[PDB]
């Protein structure tokens, strides 16, 4: 059985315009482990993105954290794009600073 | 029961690891890896019905030969035995697949 | 004040594209401290926490040799299980193993774990008494009968009750500054208008450790579950965790709602109400 | 520390 | 809002070349990244190549060195030059685009078949 990933995009610290921060895309509850996560800024890929090592939960479903440095502004739009065998097309989740 | 003796030697190796000088500790870890593979090989040959106590005895004599032997010369002999056990363990699992499907 | 150590193993076959990929991670509580990747160039067990870097070269040599032997074992199991289930030679499949130990608030042995899965489904597991096995199907019963002959339960019991507990205490001592800490959650509430007569109250819990936490919305004392949205607890990336819970509230009636936070670092469960 | 014994093939 | 019109798919021999194109109609100039994904039945769609309005490109590992993407921002058109085609390149090639607000759009796809028969 294959399980589709849950996706949360958020900042490490409360976002303040002009203050350096970290943009996170946390994917969890998916199976199998092969997955692609991209961070997006104003409609294009953010090049340098790192991720945590592969681990899994009690139900054996994997989880990963993708993160990069960023500085939020009032007009810059951020998002995350996730691709998995359970998805017919890559799914995009936008970043809401209040979520 | 050769598998009993290998299990007792593995339990001894796991208990001796704390109470051993730090220089002998790498040899203890290599012994645990070799003893674990010896148990895996013997139990795989048991599962296949290919029980040959002659082959079982040759594994034990080589392991005890590595002990009582100076440390650095023993660490290389265990590494060679481990690689040889990993090869045979792979061959045994391929025959276990043929036995299960048939 | 209870603690735990856990090792997670994953091996994924890639037919035609090389040997299976093996990844292993080690955890103390909610803190990772070691990692291994068969595709990494180092080919070594690597540190992932500051307090584990103080271990000597003998530690890293022994851990590397053991994790490499495990990668070969789980590599063979991918071929075995593919035959046991009569599956194609061209499909990607996964094997996972997990084992570890718990200690109570007295740091004495509490619980032992060792489970195995194939393609994300339970295969074989060691029971709590650490002397017998739970098998999922006929293929797993084959592994069970083989592991019973090899006294695997006896070997794993000696490790889980002895070696695992002893090394967990060693790690808790060396990493006392970070492992034996309990960061309380910094909390706040936010208000967002969804309509001209409705609104969203979101209760935040940030920068807390360990990850276990409880967030509950209640309205006039009634448990407002089945109407509250709860996100899964997520890592902040700095060693702490985050979580929030939200509820849709009619305008003007915000003071009739309360948020409640239970956490190890909080002496008393906090209560948050919307402050204009 | 990893388990040195008890990790066998399936 | 944005419509993507693809063309150029079809049958080609192993070792041959093929040139795909994709133009954006409508609310164009609101599209940053454009590119191609490919997908076989039952599986997900994998990245082939994409390029931003600034020219930043990314290629999938299996197509790096054989495919090349180019772009004309004045008419919002991207081109995919596929060289040294292999039977494994057989898939449906979907054009896609991302607005500057990270809204994604897709075309209907074009079939590409690499076969000797």
């Amino acid at each position: 059985i294959q399980r589709t990933p849950k996706i949360q995009v958020y900042s490490r610290h409360p976002a303040e315009n002009g203050k350096s921060n970290f943009l996170n895309c946390y994917v969890s509850g998916f199976h199998p482990s092969d997955i692609e996560v991209d961070l997006l800024k104003n409609g294009e890929r953010i090049e340098k993105v790192e991720h945590s090592d592969l681990s899994f939960s009690k139900d054996w479903s994997f989880y990963l954290l993708y993160y990069t440095e960023f500085t939020p502004t009032e007009k810059d739009e951020y998002a995350c794009r996730v691709n998995h065998v359970t998805l017919s097309q890559p799914k995009i989740v936008k970043w809401d600073r209040d979520m | 029961d050769p598998l009993k003796r290998l299990t007792e030697l593995a339990l001894e190796a796991l208990r001796d690891e704390p109470h051993v000088p730090p220089e002998d500790r790498p040899l203890v870890t290599l012994l645990q890896i070799a003893l674990n593979l010896a148990i895996n090989v013997v139990v795989n040959r048991r599962h296949l019905g290919r029980t040959d106590p002659e082959h079982d005895r040759k594994l034990l004599e080589e392991l005890e030969e590595i002990r009582k032997l100076p440390r650095e010369e023993a660490e290389k002999r265990l590494e060679e035995l481990i690689e040889r056990l990993e090869e045979e363990n792979e061959k045994l699992a391929e025959e276990e697949v043929k036995q299960f499907r048939s | 004040g209870s603690h735990s150590m856990r090792y997670f193993f994953t091996s994924v076959s890639r037919p035609g594209r090389g040997e299976p990929r093996f990844i292993a991670v080690g955890y103390v509580d909610d803190t990772q401290f070691v990692r291994f990747d068969s595709d990494a160039a180092s080919q070594r067990m690597e540190p992932r926490a500051p307090w584990i870097e103080q271990e000597g070269p003998e530690y890293w040599d022994g851990e590397t040799r053991k994790v490499k032997a495990h990668s070969q074992t789980h590599r063979v199991d991918l071929g075995t299980l593919r035959g046991y289930y009569n599956q194609s030679e061209a499909g990607s499949h996964t094997v996972q193993r997990m084992y570890g130990c718990d200690v109570g608030s007295d740091w004495r042995f509490l619980r032992g774990y060792h489970q195995y899965a194939y393609d994300g489904k339970d295969y074989i597991a060691l029971k709590e008494d650490l002397r017998s096995w739970t098998a999922a199907d006929m293929a797993a019963q084959t592994t069970k009968h083989k592991w019973e002959a090899a006294h695997v339960a006896e070997q794993l019991r000696a490790y889980l009750e002895g070696t695992c507990v002893e090394w967990l205490r060693r790690y808790l001592e060396n990493g006392k500054e970070t492992l034996q800490r309990t960061d309380a959650p910094k909390t706040h509430m936010t208000h967002h208008a969804v309509s001209d007569h409705e609104a969203t109250l979101r209760c935040w819990a940030l920068s807390f450790y360990p990850a276990e936490i409880t967030l509950t919305w209640q309205r006039d004392g009634e448990d407002q579950t089945q109407d509250t949205e709860l996100v899964e607890t997520r890592p902040a990336g700095d060693g702490t965790f985050q979580k929030w819970a939200a509820v849709v509230v009619p305008s003007g009636q915000e003071q009739r709602y309360t948020c409640h936070v239970q956490h190890e670092g909080l002496p008393k469960p906090l209560t948050l109400r919307w402050e204009p | 520390e990893l388990a040195g014994i008890g990790i066998l093939t399936v | 809002e944005v419509k993507l019109v693809e063309s150029g798919g079809g049958l080609v021999q192993p070792g041959g070349s093929l040139r795909l194109s994709c133009a954006a109609s409508g609310s164009i100039f609101s599209i940053n990244t454009m590119g191609w994904y490919r997908q076989t039945p039952g599986k997900q769609r994998d990245l082939v190549a994409d390029i931003s309005s600034g020219g930043s490109t990314k290629y999938g590992d299996s197509v790096k060195g054989r495919f090349t993407i180019s772009r004309d921002n004045t008419k919002n058109t991207v081109y995919l030059q596929m060289n040294s085609l292999k039977p494994e390149d057989t898939a449906v090639y979907y054009c896609y685009g991302l607005s500057y607000s990270n809204d994604d759009y897709w075309g209907q796809g074009t079939q590409v078949t690499v076969s000797s028969g």
